[PDB]
C-alpha cells in the first residue's frame, strides 16, 4: 500500500559507529570441556567465560564495564564510550535485555537459554515453572527469572534508547501516537561448551538506530525479543522445547511444569506418536523402535494422554559447598 | 605444526603480570614513517615499520635491560654474559627451543605478543597492529617475547609468594631461541613447558666442556671473556658448504673463512681449516669486488690460548695427542 | 583422455583475477579479414583469422611481454632466457607438461581462453568466436594461455596478500609445454596443478647437467648465451629417422643434417654424426632441387667451445675418455 512507500522511504538513520573493533576473536571458537574429568562445576564454567571474554577484550585492547534495574546506574563507575558492555549469569539481575541493549553499545553477555526442558545444568538443577526457570544455583540462592529469546531466527533486532526526563517530555506526546526512537543490532551466539550445552554465550554488535512507525509494518519483518512461553497449549501442564542438531535433527524436549523427568525425542516421531488412536500402540511402536528403557516410553505415553499430575513442594538438602 | 593448547587457568594471571612487567613505565607510543623504516637497518616492511619501533622503545628501555639481551653488538653480548655469569658464580643453564615460531600456541600469540604490541602502541593504531598481528599468527621480536614470557612462568612458579615486580626483576638474559637463567629451576621449567604446551632442552652448565649459547663457547667464563664459534655444531659440517650451486664453491669458501677470521681468528681445530681454505681455494677463487658486487657474498684474546685449546679439545672430546696429530695432518695437506 | 574436474571455488577468484590482468588496456578489438588471415604466416582458416589477431593484440602487447614468450624469433628467445635467468641469479625451475591439449579441463576452457577471447574481440563478433570456441572443446594460444594461468595460480597461492596486478607482472617467460618460474615455487606448484586437476613435471635448475628450456640446452646461462638441441631427447634417437617410407632415406637424412647444422653446428656428438651423414647419404641422394619441390622437405659462440663439450658430456653421463672414443669411432667409419 502507500502506507509501505511511507517506511520504505522515510530512512533518516544516523549510523553511529565509534570505532568498536569487531570481536573476532569470540566468533568462530571451537568446542571445549573445561572440567578433564567428572563434570564441571557452576563456579568453574563462570570462570571459564570470564577469562574467555576477558582474554578477548584484551587482545583485542578494548575496554569493559562489568555489570555485577531499569538503568545500570554507569554513572558511579563512569567506563569509556569504546568499553564494551560484559555481563555473566545477569539473568536474573536485569529486568530485560532492553535495559542492556539501551546503551547502544556492543554487549557480550553469557546467558542461560537451555536446550533441555529440565534438569541439571553443570551442578545447578533447573526447572521450569509456567514460563518461569526456577535455576537453583550450585553454592548459591535460588533464581527465579524468564528466557529472553536470543537464540530465535533472525539477526536484527529493536529496542529502546536512552532519554532524559527532558527527551521524555519532547517524545511523549510522539511516543503516544506510536513513534518510537529504535536501535539495531546484530546476534551471534556460539554455544561453547559441550559438557554444559544449556549455556549460550551471546554476542551483539550495534548498526544504526532509526524513527518507525509503531501501526506499520516492516518489509524484513524485523523482531524484538520476547519472553519464551514455554508452556503447551496442546497439553496443559506440560513444557515442550524444540532445537536442531548439529547433525541435521530436529529434536524435541518434553516434560512436566515444575517437574524434574526430561527426554529429548526426534520431532518427526513424536509427530507420528502423536496422531495413533490407542495407548496400547504407542507402546508398540515404541518397542519396535528398539527403546526397551521404561523412562523413555512410560513418559512419551503420559505426554500423549495429557496425564496431569500436581506435584507437591517439598524442602531440598543442597550439597555442601567447598572454596577449594 | 600449528597448536592450539591453551594454558590453564592459573597460568594466565601469571601471563598477564609479565605483561603488564614487560609494559612498565611506557604507555603511550606512536608509529615510525616509512622513510625512517627503510632507513632503519613488500611484506617485511609492513610489520618493521611498528615491531622495530615497538622494541626500541620498550625492549631497549631502563627497566627491560635485564631480559632483553637481542638487540646489542657483540661485543655488548659478551659483557652481558660474563656479567651474567659472574653474579650466577657460573651456576647457569640453557634453554634451547626447536621450532619456536612454529609452536607457539594461539593463546599465547594473542594473549603476550598482542597483548604487549597493543599496550605500546597508541589507541588510534590499533586497528592496523592488531590486523597485522592476525596476519603473522595465520619475526625476532616474537621469540624474545616467548622467551620472557617463559622465563616469567618459571620464576611465578619457583616463588608464588614474592611480588611480580621483584620477581621479574631477577629475568636473566634472554635472547631469540638462546637464554640463560638459573639452575635452581632446572626440573621446573619442563612443567612449566608442558603447561603452557611448549618443548624445552636444558643443559647443566659444565666447565669440562663449556658454556653454549648463541652458538657461542666461553672456554672459561668465571675468569675471562675469550668466546669462540659453537664446535658441536659446526666442526660436523664446517667440510660441507651449504651455498647455492650457483655461486662458484672458491667464492663461498673464501666468505665462510672470512666470517671465521673475522670471529674465530685463534680457535683451535677452525684456524688450520680456515688457512688450507685460504690456501687452496684461494687463488683458484674469483676476484673480491666481483663477489662483493654479487648478491650471494653474504649468504654465509691471546692470553688464554693454552685454556682454550683445552677447553676445545674437551668440547670436541678429542685426546690431545689426536688434536696433534689431526693439526698435523691438516696443515700438511 | 577427456577430464572433467572443475576447479575449487577460491581458485575461481585467482582465475578471474589472472584473466583481467590478460585483459589489461586492450578492452576492444575487431576480426581479420579472410586475405589478410591468409596472407598472415579447410579447418584452420576459420579458427586462426580471429586466434592470430588476438595474439598479436593482446599477447604481444606492452603489458603482456612479461610471460608471453611464445611468438617471437629465436635469437629473442635465447636473449629473453639470458635476461630472465640473470634476473633469477640462475635460480629456475622448468615446467614439463604432458598432453596438456589432451588433459585441459571443461572449466579450464571455458572460463579461461573463452572468456579471454570473448573479452579481447568486439561483442558484435561473440557469438562466431563462441561457437568456434564450441567447437574446439568437442591450437598455440590455448597452451599458452594454459601455462599463463598455471602461473598465476601459483604466484596466488605463493602470496595470496599482494595486489593481483603485482603478482602477474612478476610472471617468467613461458612458451606453450614449457616455461620458467621462481624455483620458491617447486613444490607448491604440485598442488596448484592437483586443484586445477593436471599433472606437472618439475626439475631443479642444475648447472652440472645444464637447464632445459623448449629442447634447448643452456650450457652456462650465468656469462654466455650459447645454447644447443636438447641432447637427452635427440642423441637417443637421432640415429633413427621417422620419415615417411616415400622419401628416399639420402634426402630425409639430409634434411635432417641441414636442419642440425643450422641449429646445431658446434654441438659436440652431433656436428660428427651429421658430418658423416653428409660423407655417406650425401652423394646418394638426390638433387636437393628435387627436394626443394618436394612436400617432404619440411617435415622434419666458438669461445665457450670447451664449456659447450663439457656440457654435453654433463648432460650425457659419458665419460670424456669414453667420449673421445665414441668421436673417433664415429670419424673413422
Amino acid at each position: 500500500t502507500r502506507a509501505l512507500q511511507r517506511a520504505v522511504i522515510d530512512k533518516t538513520k544516523t549510523p553511529i559507529e565509534t570505532r568498536f573493533y569487531p570481536l573476532d576473536s569470540l566468533r568462530t571458537v571451537t568446542p571445549k570441556r573445561v572440567a578433564d574429568n567428572g563434570h564441571a562445576v557452576s563456579g568453574a564454567v563462570r570462570d571459564a567465560a570470564r577469562r574467555l571474554i576477558d582474554e578477548s577484550i584484551t587482545a583485542v585492547g578494548g575496554s569493559k564495564f562489568e555489570v555485577n534495574d531499569l538503568a545500570q546506574d554507569f554513572r558511579n563507575d563512569t567506563p569509556a564510550d569504546d568499553a564494551f558492555i560484559v555481563g555473566v549469569d545477569v539473568d536474573y539481575y536485569v529486568t530485560e535485555p532492553d535495559v542492556l541493549l539501551e546503551h547502544m553499545r556492543p554487549v557480550v553477555l553469557h546467558t542461560f537459554n537451555p536446550k533441555k526442558v529440565s534438569g541439571f545444568d553443570a551442578d545447578s538443577p533447573f526447572t521450569i515453572k509456567n514460563n518461569l526457570v526456577e535455576y537453583k544455583v550450585s553454592g548459591g540462592a535460588a533464581w527465579v527469572h524468564p528466557v529472553w529469546d536470543w537464540c530465535e531466527a533472525g539477526e536484527f533486532i529493536a529496542s529502546r534508547v536512552r532519554t532524559s526526563w527532558k527527551e521524555w517530555f519532547l517524545q511523549l506526546p510522539l511516543r503516544m501516537i506510536g513513534l518510537e526512537k529504535v536501535g539495531y543490532h546484530k546476534i551471534h551466539h556460539c554455544r561453547p561448551w559441550t559438557d554444559c550445552p544449556d549455556r549460550a554465550l551471546v554476542y551483539t554488535i550495534p548498526q544504526y538506530v532509526i524513527w518507525r512507525f509503531n501501526w506499520i509494518d516492516t518489509e524484513l519483518h524485523v523482531r524484538k525479543l520476547k519472553r519464551i512461553e514455554y508452556q503447551d497449549e496442546t497439553k496443559p501442564g506440560w513444557n515442550r522445547l524444540e532445537y536442531v542438531t548439529d547433525k541435521n535433527e530436529l529434536l524435541v524436549s518434553i516434560g512436566r511444569e515444575g517437574e524434574h523427568a526430561q527426554i529429548t525425542i526426534e520431532k518427526e516421531k513424536l509427530d507420528m506418536l502423536s496422531g495413533l488412536s490407542a495407548t496400547q500402540s504407542v507402546n508398540a511402536r515404541l518397542i519396535g523402535m528398539g527403546h526397551k528403557d521404561p523412562q523413555y516410553t512410560s513418559m512419551i505415553v503420559q505426554y500423549y494422554t495429557g496425564k496431569k499430575v500436581v506435584s507437591p513442594i517439598s524442602p531440598t538438602v543442597y550439597k555442601p559447598t567447598m572454596p577449594r | 605444526v600449528a597448536n592450539d593448547k591453551k594454558p590453564s587457568d592459573r597460568i594466565a594471571k601469571i601471563a598477564e603480570t609479565f605483561v603488564k612487567l614487560m609494559n612498565g613505565p611506557f604507555k603511550d607510543l606512536d608509529p615510525l614513517s616509512i622513510e625512517e623504516t627503510i632507513e632503519r637497518l613488500l611484506f617485511i616492511l609492513k610489520v618493521s615499520r611498528y615491531t622495530l619501533a615497538y622494541s626500541d622503545i620498550v625492549l631497549h628501555a631502563e627497566h627491560n635491560e635485564h631480559w632483553y639481551y637481542p638487540g646489542r653488538n657483540p661485543t655488548e653480548i659478551a659483557d652481558g654474559v660474563c656479567e651474567f655469569v659472574s653474579d650466577c658464580d657460573a651456576e647457569v643453564i640453557e634453554t634451547d627451543f626447536s621450532n619456536l615460531d612454529g609452536r607457539v600456541s594461539s593463546w599465547m600469540q594473542r594473549n603476550i605478543a598482542q597483548k604487549a604490541m597493543v599496550q605500546a602502541f597508541r589507541p588510534e593504531y590499533r586497528d592496523e597492529i592488531i590486523s597485522f598481528m592476525d596476519t603473522i599468527i595465520n619475526t625476532t621480536p616474537h621469540n624474545t617475547q616467548y622467551n620472557g614470557c617463559v622465563e616469567f612462568t618459571a620464576l611465578t612458579f619457583e616463588h608464588p609468594d614474592a611480588e611480580p615486580e621483584d620477581l621479574f626483576r631477577l629475568i636473566g638474559p634472554k635472547c631469540g631461541d638462546d637464554g640463560l637463567s638459573r639452575a635452581i629451576i632446572q626440573k621446573s621449567i619442563n612443567r612449566a613447558a608442558k603447561c603452557f604446551g611448549l618443548e624445552l632442552k636444558v643443559e647443566r652448565y659444565n666447565p669440562e666442556i663449556g658454556l653454549c649459547f648463541l652458538s657461542r663457547v666461553f672456554v672459561d667464563p668465571l675468569a675471562t671473556t675469550t668466546t669462540i664459534q659453537d664446535p658441536l655444531r659446526t666442526l660436523r659440517k664446517l667440510h660441507l658448504t651449504t651455498r647455492d650451486p650457483t655461486i662458484p664453491l672458491a667464492d663461498a669458501a673464501c666468505d665462510r673463512v672470512e666470517g671465521y677470521l673475522c670471529t674465530d681468528a685463534l680457535t683451535p681445530l677452525i684456524s688450520d681449516y680456515c688457512k688450507m681454505v685460504l690456501r687452496l681455494y684461494g687463488p683458484t677463487a674469483s676476484t673480491e669486488q666481483v663477489r662483493n658486487q654479487r648478491r650471494s657474498r653474504n649468504k654465509e684474546h691471546p692470553q688464554d690460548a693454552h685454556l682454550m685449546k683445552q677447553v676445545l679439545i674437551k668440547r670436541t672430546a678429542i685426546d690431545e695427542d689426536q688434536v696433534d696429530a689431526l693439526i698435523g695432518r691438516f696443515a700438511a695437506m
